[PDB]
């Protein structure tokens, strides 16, 4: 909730 | 240029942008340190100064901002958007307005990165309120997909405002 959080990479 | 996929889009040394990863098709924090069009100048003078476009039409080389490994990397002004910085509320989220938004697709009930969407639907009931997207990788695209995180929407940015 009005977070932005990343995760993993395919590259 | 507001909602309803406004296509907008302009880079420059320094702005934050979101950018796609062309092998899972997600957006992610991309801190941009180089705009360009790989034109010797015209000719072939070993520089590589001049731009044969415009600062639009030209090409754009980012630092991811959360991942410095990855380091520079190119992409192009439609597979990259400036960093979505404003919330696209529940009650503006327009059938068929192109977002890029929380999903991950290794676990659709789960946050991942970012993934560009167009909105499929609209539903709400007693207990939860829901949005369904088309969803787009950098392969295939999953239609009908079940948005939980309804508070993270992003839209496309402005070029300059």
């Amino acid at each position: 909730a009005r977070t932005k959080q990343t995760a993993r990479k395919s590259t | 240029g507001m909602w309803d996929e406004t296509e907008l889009g302009l880079y420059k040394v320094n702005e934050y942008v979101d950018a796609r990863d062309t092998n899972m098709g997600a957006w992610f924090e991309a801190q941009v340190v180089r705009v360009t069009r790989k034109a010797p100048s015209r000719d072939e003078p070993c520089s590589s100064t001049s731009r044969p476009a415009l600062e639009e039409d030209v090409i754009y080389h980012v630092k991811y901002d959360d991942y410095p490994e990855n380091g520079v990397v190119q992409m192009n002004s439609r597979d990259v958007r400036a960093r979505a910085r404003t919330i696209i509320k529940w009650q503006d989220l327009e059938v068929g307005q192109v977002v890029m938004l929380n999903y991950n697709p290794d676990n659709p009930k789960e946050r991942g990165f970012w993934y560009d969407a167009e909105i499929s639907r609209k539903r709400e009931t007693r207990t939860a309120r829901e949005l369904y997207a088309n969803v787009v990788l950098g392969d295939d695209s999953l239609n009908d997909c079940r948005i939980i995180f309804v508070d993270e929407v992003f839209k496309i940015e402005r070029p300059g405002e």
